[PDB]
RNA sequence: GUCAGAAUCCAUGCUGGAUAUGCAGUGUUAUUCACCGCCUCCUUUGUUUCAUGCAAUGAUACAGGCCUCUGGCCUGCUUCUCAUCAAAGCCCUGGGCGAGAAUCUCAAUUUCUAACAUUGGAGGUGAUACAUCCAUUGCAGACGACU
RNA sequence: GUAAGCAGAACUGGCGAUGAGGGAUGCUCCUAACGCUUGGUUAAGGUGCCAAAAUGCUCGCUCAUCAGAUACCAUAAAAGGUGUUGGUUCAUAU
RNA sequence: ACUCGGAAUUGAUUUCGUUCAAAGAAGGUAGGUUCCUUGUGGACCGUUAUAUCUUUGUUCUUUCCUUUUCCUUGUGGCUG
């Protein structure tokens, strides 16, 4: 009954895994990471990826523990989101700081890739959101997201294209539509 | 056997959709083997009674409330003497009840059209 | 330029699962899409909806901003604003609609019959208002 | 363009009335005979 | 006159089921007035059809017919798979078709 | 599953966009006229158009345009083509969907009956405001269509003629609805809020 | 948001239009039994890409519109008309009278729409011609054609 | 070898000996290999019309007086742009 | 092939939600000042007051989603 169609599929994840013991080097030494992903399975690939980068750890000569599902505190009421990234351009790579605004941290997650391919052709393999902060409105400081704040904020529904529910739609009409409303 | 649908009720309204008497609302006593719908007031609607399969037949909302019923069986049904007596015999009943309500007197006389706009499936 | 989106203005739902069902802005999310919901007794669970699916009714109900869905039904019961638009045309139209698909065949009948009647009358009137 | 009505004269010669026949020794002459006792019963109808 | 009281929905012969480059004309395509989405067909399911037509010669009457029956429904939009008992003609294209309300629920 | 006839108002709507809803409805089986056809919409600009129809009539025969693509000035005539380019034509079935449909740049005959419009190829819908559109009565009459101002007059003609239709209905749409009022009341009690539920 | 602006472009003019199997107006329409029309009334057959209410006449705008306009309406033809009471039957000027309709024995297209053409009948009004060959011409011409 | 739908090798897989569905069209690409068939489900690939299926839903970017549009594939580069949309980092609102 | 339904379980042993209590805040309500373009206005000051929200406890709720295994009624297709 929710609606599927809205959002991307995303989902925020805890990590923890730990290399391996051996006979040289025993209890070693714990690691712990935030992720998003589709899934259970596809954060650990995301995790053994990225520790790769750090550390000289692999999936073979890794072990991991915990796959701790993570959600929002309250996702009812509205919150600001500093988003910082980097990805992979056709020359090399950018760091960014994208601010977003939605419910939840997977609703900016969501949103941001979106933003991130539609703007700059940045493709889902080459994108790694680094921390998702929750922020203070006067905090932002990107114009955009400025505008929105402040209470008694108003906005007029201006020409007014209906998604009609099929089998409302019909291929002709007499009357001709009616867009400013009111 | 034939299992009834949970909208018939003995009483009820029908209405048939197809033979000789096509659209014509038609009030329900009994199930009889074959599994058939005794269906049947010969002053009103001009339809006796007969056997009227359950398929070829939409229940409806509307009811009436005597009548003998459990005498008659398939034995009977598969210009004739006995057949019209044992008609008025057993619309005594009704006839005095149906001599009420006008409204639902006409609703039985008139037949079921398909009227252009209406979609059967968005019905009721 | 009548019809904001703003806190406590309600809202008919054109398309969505809803479909049909009133209810009530709270906040402005972005300049696409609002965190649309109702208290009750609409019943529809609090979201982001976006903004292309829910046509502005003229009633709102002054209340500040952010909101939780208890304080609603508090600000709801005094101003009763979902009876108001009921009352005005397209609320009417709205309920018709609903009405006319739960028809009976008798219930059908019976206003063919009144609408026939009707035009007898109508008929008369319209010879004798000319005579 | 489209032409409407087409209005004639009461009288035309044999002159005129030639062009109407391929063969003039043959025929009758009949070209505007029930024109004629129609314009003198004229055309501001038409 | 007029044929009095219709009991039927009416339906129009697309095509057959197919790709780009085949036919299969085993399974017929059609169209009903209203209908509009596979939510609206659930009840057309089962339910029996007749395309009628008319001939030049044959059992004392001009008309012939070829009865079938609804069998589920194709795509997101009403339109309804069907099943006759000849395949249908080529001829019967863009054609009307008597969708009857039997049999019923 | 469909109506005898379906006139077409053509005004406000887009070209290819009408075109393929007209075309699937005359391989269904649907007749069709469309009327205002010069008042018909294309977005981009007017001289970016135009010169889309200048590449059009710089393709010929070069052994004998005679034969060659027929270059169709007329809005009516522009129209018809880009329906027949959305139908497999050279087969029978294809040819069978244009006989079908009847295209018009108002005439008599159909004035009297009523203009249905398809809203979804529709100008005021789709073109973003703003985006430079242009008329097809315009680019015709760039393009060497000499009737443009018949089509001013003879519409500007029988809008007055139907504006006189309209206030005899007007008139009598009050008088029919003055004495459904009367007849409202006279009739029991019951039955007046048993069609304000149905909305009679 | 406009304006001027070329040996350019499109018209105009000019050539064709058996280059649209395109379309309009007007003349005369068969020596009197002899065929031939037109308009009603009613029957023989045979055509239809497609009868089952296959229905509905302001004109606009969309950062606005419409009026029954001190008010009311818009957020869809998602509506508004039409559909009854006995037979697709019979009787009374378009409405209204009555009548045991079935055993068409559990469904079999609900055989009758529409205009178009055609066979033969009733009554009302009408009409009494041309073209080709042939001979002649030379404004024309391979032969047809054309004058 | 400047390069070639050029010449010569290594490993595996194809074409040749091989149709079917897709790439509009193609011996070699993709899916997938074939006894006659009824029903169900997918693959590659697609859903405005030709054309079976979305003028589906949802969020960005783009206005082209030669826009762009799907691997093999039917070409485009150096160098520019105060056209517009974001980012990185300095300096006083620019 | 599509559906009306439920019954227990897993996570953060509640994601939420909801009743109170204190604390704090701004995208600052009542309340003062004051200002026009008189508004469903804006600046300054005010912390719940004639609106509130958030953090932190607490009152009683098993559904959103997500593990796990399993009993269900409704329509239809093909073959016998």
């Amino acid at each position: 009954k929710a609606d599927p169609t809205l959002q991307q599929k995303i989902s925020q994840y805890q990590v923890v895994g730990r290399k391996q013991p051996t006979e040289a080097e025993p209890n070693p030494s714990l690691f712990r990471m935030r992720l998003f992903a589709r899934n259970k399975v596809l954060a650990v690939s995301k995790f053994w990826y990225l520790l790769k980068k750090m550390k000289k750890v692999k999936k073979s000569t890794g072990e991991i523990l915990a796959v701790n599902e993570i959600r929002e505190k309250r996702p009812t009421f509205v919150k600001n989101f500093g988003v910082w990234l980097r990805y992979d351009s056709r020359t090399g790579t950018h760091n960014m700081y994208k601010e977003v605004r939605d419910i939840s941290q997977n609703g900016a997650v969501s949103q941001l890739y979106a933003e991130m391919a539609g703007r700059h052709r940045a493709l889902p393999s080459n994108i790694q959101i680094i921390r998702v902060a929750e922020i203070k409105a006067s905090q932002c400081r990107r114009a955009h997201m400025q505008q929105l704040f402040d209470s008694k904020l108003k906005l007029p529904a201006i020409r007014r294209i209906f998604p009609t529910p099929k089998d409302k739609k019909s291929v002709f009409c007499a009357r001709k539509p009616t867009l400013f409303l009111h | 056997m034939a299992k009834l649908r949970s909208s018939i009720t003995p009483g009820t309204v029908l209405i048939l959709l197809s033979g000789g008497h096509r659209g014509k609302r038609v009030v329900f006593l009994k199930q009889l083997p074959s599994g058939l719908l005794l269906v049947t007031p010969f002053k009103v609607n001009g339809v006796p009674l007969r056997r009227v399969n359950q398929r070829y037949v939409i229940a409806t909302t509307t009811k009436v409330d005597g009548v003998d019923v459990s005498s008659i069986k398939d034995e009977q049904f598969g210009l004739p003497a006995q057949f019209k007596q044992l008609q008025d015999s057993v619309d005594k009943a009704l006839l005095a009840s149906l001599s009420k309500d006008k409204l639902l007197t006409q609703y039985l006389k008139t037949r079921f059209t398909l009227r252009g706009n209406m979609r059967p499936h968005e019905m009721k | 330029f009548t019809r904001y989106y703003q806190p406590g203005r309600l809202c008919v739902v054109q398309y969505g699962p809803d479909a049909g069902k009133l209810c009530f802005v709270v906040d402005i999310i972005n300049q696409t899409r609002v965190l649309v919901d109702g208290a009750g007794v609409t019943g529809v669970k609090r979201q982001s909806m976006p903004v292309r699916r829910i046509a502005l009714t003229d009633q709102y109900l002054k209340i500040p901003r952010s909101v939780r869905s208890a304080t609603l039904k508090k600000a709801l019961e005094k101003d009763d604003v979902i009876a108001k638009f009921n009352q005005s045309s397209w609320g009417k139209r709205r309920l018709a609609k609903e009405q006319r698909a739960n028809m009976s065949d008798f219930d059908r009948f019976k206003l063919m019959v009144i609408l026939k009647q009707r035009r007898k009358v109508m008929q008369q009137k319209l010879k004798s208002l000319k005579k | 363009l489209r032409a409407l009505v087409t209005v004639w004269a009461g009288h035309l010669s044999d002159e005129c009335k030639r062009r109407f026949y391929k063969n003039w020794y043959k025929s009758k002459r009949k070209a505007f005979t029930k024109y004629a006792k129609r314009y003198g019963d004229k055309m501001e109808a038409e | 006159t007029k044929q009095p009281v219709r009991l039927y929905v009416r339906g129009i012969v697309l095509g057959y089921k197919r790709s780009k480059v085949n036919q299969y004309p085993s399974c017929s395509l059609l169209q009903l007035e209203g209908v509009n989405d596979r939510k609206d067909t659930q009840f057309y399911l089962g339910k029996r059809v007749a395309y009628v037509y008319k001939a030049k010669t044959k059992q004392g009457s001009k008309y012939r017919v070829i009865w079938g029956r609804i069998r589920r429904p194709h795509g997101n939009g009403g339109i309804v798979r069907a099943k006759f008992r000849s395949n249908l003609p080529p001829s019967s294209i863009a054609g009307r078709v008597r969708v009857f309300l039997y049999p019923s629920n | 599953t469909f109506k005898k006839v379906v006139v077409i108002d053509c005004q406000g709507h887009l070209l290819g966009r009408l075109a393929s809803v007209v075309a699937k409805e005359l391989l269904k089986g649907q007749q069709i006229i469309c009327v205002r056809c010069e008042d018909i919409n294309i977005s981009g600009s007017l001289h970016r158009n135009r010169l889309k129809y200048q590449r059009f009539l710089r393709l010929r025969m070069n052994s004998n345009p005679r034969r060659g693509p027929y270059h169709l000035r007329a809005p009516s005539r522009i129209l018809w083509r880009t329906i027949r380019g959305m139908l497999r034509h050279k087969v029978e079935r294809g040819q069978k969907a244009l006989a079908r449909l009847q295209v018009y740049e108002v005439p008599t005959m159909v004035e009297r009956k009523k203009r249905m419009v398809v809203p979804s190829a529709l100008r005021i819908v789709r073109l973003k405001p703003k985006r430079n559109f242009c008329r097809l009565g315009d680019l015709s009459s760039q393009v060497g269509w000499s009737h443009g101002d018949l089509v001013a007059r003879l519409e500007e003609k029988r809008k007055t003629r139907s504006s006189a239709y309209y206030q005899k209905k007007k008139e009598r749409t009050k008088m029919q609805t003055e004495a459904k009022q009367f007849a409202q009341t006279t009739l029991p009690k019951d039955q007046v809020a048993f069609l304000q539920q149905y909305g009679h």
